[PDB]
RNA sequence: ACGGAAGGGCACCACCAGGAGUGGAGCCUGCGGCUUAAUUUGACCAACACGGGGAAACUCACCAGGUCCAGACACAAUAAGGAUUGACAGAUUGAGAGCUCUUUCUUGAUUUUGUGGGUGGUGGUGCAUGGCCGUUCUUAGUUGGUGGAGUGAUUUGUCUGCUUAAUUGCGAUAACGAACGAGACCUUAACCUACUAAAUAGUGGUGCUAGCAUUUGCUGGUUAUCCACUUCUUAGAGGGACUAUCGGUUUCAAGCCGAUGGAAGUUUGAGGCAAUAACAGGUCUGUGAUGCCCUUAGACGUUCUGGGCCGCACGCGCGCUACACUGACGGAGCCAGCGAGUCUAACCUUGGCCGAGAGGUCUUGGUAAUCUUGUGAAACUCCGUCGUGCUGGGGAUAGAGCAUUGUAAUUAUUGCUCUUCAACGAGGAAUUCCUAGUAAGCGCAAGUCAUCAGCUUGCGUUGAUUACGUCCCUGCCCUUUGUACACACC
């Protein structure tokens, strides 16, 4: 009923969302890159410079 | 006993004795009174 | 440019206006008596006060200023 | 007696100060031995990211940063003056390994 | 590892925080410290509704058995009354009323949305005094975005509360450019 | 479009698990019980 | 006693002690720093107070952080520092400041660091201020 | 508000003086066009290496096929001789797919059937929306109280003129006093023989010492070997610059220009934040954000195989490599910074052996200022080969072989070895970016990643030319002005 999904783009999703495009995989984030730009003040990410 | 395993791993989804949160893709469900 | 804001002009007027018989016309020791007398809450906006009324008690003594 | 180093870890500068701070003189208090507080450089954790969810405007990028603080000091002490003292350096948001 | 371990703990103290959103929003929930406006919707039944909450997000989080001016609440309380159905203006101008009237010293609130059908306009409310740019608006400046759900689009609830910078107990007490002279 | 047509009113193999409910399929040589 | 010299990101730390005209580089002699043509710069500091002056003073620079031409002004700088304060706390400061009038008449960064740093890059194109190439049709 | 009305001012997204170029060549990639079963789709200054979109499967939304329900829940029935489930041995299919059949076993109130009601959708609508960006805006603009002018809506304040990056300030002045914005603020980059503390950083001196020289000195290793220290490194608290001082010009000042000193004198350099607001700008293909519509058991849901997004009469943009001697090729010198890197485990890899190489291999350190890593980067510098040739410049195209990544490299992922060696003799009309550690040249790290850069985000090595002005061009702002517009020129 499903083939192997360990690698690619397809094995992983944003934690939020499950979008599996502009992924953030840095960090440990697994968080995609609108969410992390909603959520980043509250992970401890601000900005400053 | 399909249904006796997680009926006893907890401790239908629509009748009541379920109040269901998604928060982040996990499905956080709660019984009530 | 170099030209300074009001809140530094109007802030400088006002030290001048009641500290004449005080800090004089030397911007080292006019910083730090605005320490003491003014509550600047940035080292920065400090340092810009005191420069502008040190050259305002420096040009006082050219003539009277508007204001 | 046993001789162990403290690591503190953490984002707010403020609270991992006041860990720091209290525990050099929660062990002159006891007047022990320790090798000074050692600072180890910020890690600057820059990410950038793009400020459109969407492909559209001005190219514009948005980098976030969480700078992550952390320290050592290193002494000797008995196990009591060591659990107690451990049990000092509870600041929510600052994490601390106790190592021997 | 410990980068790997903050960042962790980042995105766990964000899980609970939209959990706790998402679940005591009808208890007045306003961030976890939990802080929330009332504190007896949380304890429910002595103990039960917050027990309850403990042992779901224990077993979520795989842990061991042991192991008035919030902007945030007042988005939450005016959702609540736009959804249980008030007028829209009514209800900002009463936030705003009782946001200023508790010592705030501003506070703004923009509703944006489809009101009654029409090509979405943004309404706001702006009472006090209020900064913009500047290290300020993280300092004392509270804001909160919420999305009501009727039955005709989405509303959005901005609430933007400015905390009286005199009265603020931790941090600096003014403005960068507030300056007090004694003679 | 599996039916299971009505199957009105009514040996055994190694796995002791069957309860002596397996009866084989007779087809031709068929040593692979229903369940295997 | 001890220096640093910097001039981008190079930091080049002189040691300066009594001695007998010894002035080391890496290791190697100032004679073999190896810029081929940049190898006058680093004799700069000496040749232009006195051509030989010294034979009471040893350098041992050691320089690291930059590239080629930064570690060569660094240690050119170091060397310079270097002899400055050792004139300055042991010889006499008369005679440190009369070394530095020709540093500072010579000035090559030799006493100064030079405050030029890389200014940070910006999104939207390669370089600092440089921007990618835009195309209206 | 608008104008196919005007005047001042500002800006290397404008120019002037210039540099690098692009457009001319080959290739990479994006868009269009054409084709295709599909070549998915959004986007046309502010689309076109943009959707973080570097697509083999997945991604995927496209196409050719095949599954599956993950259709709950009041029901009405089927159900207590049984509603439904699954299936080996073969037809069948790409499929070890019970999809279906040849077909007879299995389980057992979970279903299946129809009224009814739901769930999901990368289906539509960004001209129904939120949120978020983008643009106006690398712009300076916006608004009360009291007073003044108006019957009034309103106006002045908010301005002639100088000055500033700035509605920045001076100043003129029915305004005075202010508020938002700008500034201030915060982050970072420069300095501090000052404080503080450091075999997770570094430095000397004692032994451990191998060379060289030997009157004791050069380079040295001494990762549990001795003490002392904080100059370099690190990070906390502070200090420091405020154009300081002196001259010239300043209408009367705001300021500007030189010199001295200073670490830093252009907002000290670079950013983050960015008012009232306007767009029918983009995004429903980020969201378990969502209105409506559509689809929902041969599905537009989900899943599997395969192909497609890459396809080539051609046009366009962002780019990489070149046209060579300031160069190519070889040995030789061995010079950074920003970072990242694995405990349920295969990430960053040091050190040996093999191979020519990619790479294989036996290990080791690192959850980290500790190990890669001193990232022994590249350009560059030294000496030689080349001799000015379409050449030994250039590596497009194609042939053969070896590995690595991956279930799977064919439409070559990539790397490596050998081989034919295309255009290109510096680029037309046009056209882009930029004023100092900046342009340009150079590579490195990170993101996208199982693999793959010609992409982007940061970083450092080398480091110029010209300019310090202006409104000739473009863009924008303000003001004035006209209006039969006010849903405001759609
Ligand atoms: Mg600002
Ligand atoms: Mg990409
Ligand atoms: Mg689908
Ligand atoms: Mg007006
Ligand atoms: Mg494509
Ligand atoms: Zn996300
Ligand atoms: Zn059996």
């Amino acid at each position: 009923f499903s083939h192997p999904r360990r690698y690619g783009k397809g094995s992983r999703q944003c934690r939020v969302c499950s979008s599996h495009t502009g992924l953030i995989r840095k960090y440990g984030l697994n968080i995609c890159r609108q969410c992390f730009r909603e959520k980043a003040n509250d992970i401890g990410f601000n900005k400053f410079r | 006993e399909d249904r006796n395993k997680i009926h006893q791993y907890l401790f239908l989804t629509s009748k009541g004795y379920v109040k269901t949160q998604f928060s982040w893709q996990y499905y956080y469900y709660t019984l009530t009174e | 440019g170099r030209v300074r804001t009001k809140t530094v002009k109007r802030a400088s007027k006002a030290l001048i206006e009641r500290y004449y018989p005080k800090l004089t016309l030397d911007f080292q020791t006019n910083k730090r008596l605005c320490d003491e007398i003014a509550t600047i809450q940035s080292k920065r906006l400090r340092n810009k006060i005191a420069g502008y009324t040190t050259h305002l008690m420096k040009r006082i003594q050219k003539g009277p200023v508007r204001g | 007696i046993i001789k162990i180093r403290i690591t503190l870890t953490s984002t707010k500068v403020k609270q991992l100060e006041n860990v720091s701070s209290n525990i050099v003189k929660n062990a002159e208090q006891h007047n022990l031995v320790k090798k000074g507080p050692v600072r180890l450089p910020t890690k600057v954790l820059k990410i950038s990211t793009r400020k459109t969810p969407n492909g559209e405007g001005s190219k514009t990028w948005e980098t976030y940063e969480m700078r992550i603080h952390k320290r050592y000091i290193d002494l000797e002490a008995p196990v009591q003056i060591v659990k107690r003292i451990t049990q000092i350096t509870i600041e929510p948001g600052v994490d601390v390994e106790v190592v021997v | 590892s410990k980068k790997r371990k903050l960042v962790a703990d980042g995105v766990f103290y964000a899980e609970l925080n939209e959990f706790f959103t998402r679940e005591l929003a009808e208890e007045g929930y306003s961030g976890v410290e939990i802080r929330a406006t009332r504190t007896q919707d949380v304890l429910g039944e002595n103990g039960r509704r917050i027990n309850e909450l403990t042992l779901l997000v224990q077993k979520r989080f795989k842990y061991a058995p042991g192991t008035g001016l919030s902007a945030v609440a007042q988005a939450e309380s005016m959702k609540f009354k736009l959804l249980n159905g008030l007028a829209i203006r009514r209800a900002a101008y009463g936030v705003v009323r009782y946001v200023m009237e508790s010592g705030a010293k501003g506070c703004e609130v923009v509703v944006s949305g489809k009101l009654r059908a029409a090509r979405a306009k943004a309404m706001k409310f702006a009472d006090g005094f209020l900064i913009h740019s500047g290290q300020p608006v993280n300092d004392f400046i509270d804001t909160a975005t919420r999305h009501v759900l009727m039955r005709q689009g989405v509303l959005g609830i901005k609430v933007k509360i400015m905390r009286d910078p005199a009265k603020s107990r931790t941090g600096p007490k003014a403005l960068p450019d507030a300056v007090t002279i004694i003679e | 479009k599996h039916k299971k047509v009505k199957l009105a009113v009514l040996r055994e193999c190694s796995n002791p698990t069957c309860g002596a409910g397996v009866f084989l399929a007779n087809h031709k040589d068929r040593l692979y019980c229903g369940k295997c | 006693v001890q220096t640093f010299g910097k001039k981008k990101s190079a930091t080049a730390v002189a040691h300066v002690k009594a001695g007998k005209g010894l002035i080391k580089v890496n290791g190697s002699p100032i004679t073999l720093v190896e810029p081929e043509i940049l190898r006058f710069k680093v004799y700069e500091p000496l040749l232009l107070v006195g051509l030989d002056k010294f034979s009471n003073i040893d350098i041992r620079v050691r320089v690291t952080g930059g590239g080629h031409v930064s570690q060569v002004y660094a240690i050119r700088q170091a060397i310079a520092k270097g002899l400055v304060a050792y004139h300055q706390k042991y010889v006499d400061e008369q005679s440190k400041n009369e070394l530095k009038k020709a540093f500072t008449s010579y000035d090559r960064t030799l006493l100064i660091a030079d405050s030029r740093r890389p200014e940070p890059k910006k999104f939207g194109g390669k370089g600092a201020r440089s921007r990618f190439q835009k195309s209206y049709r």
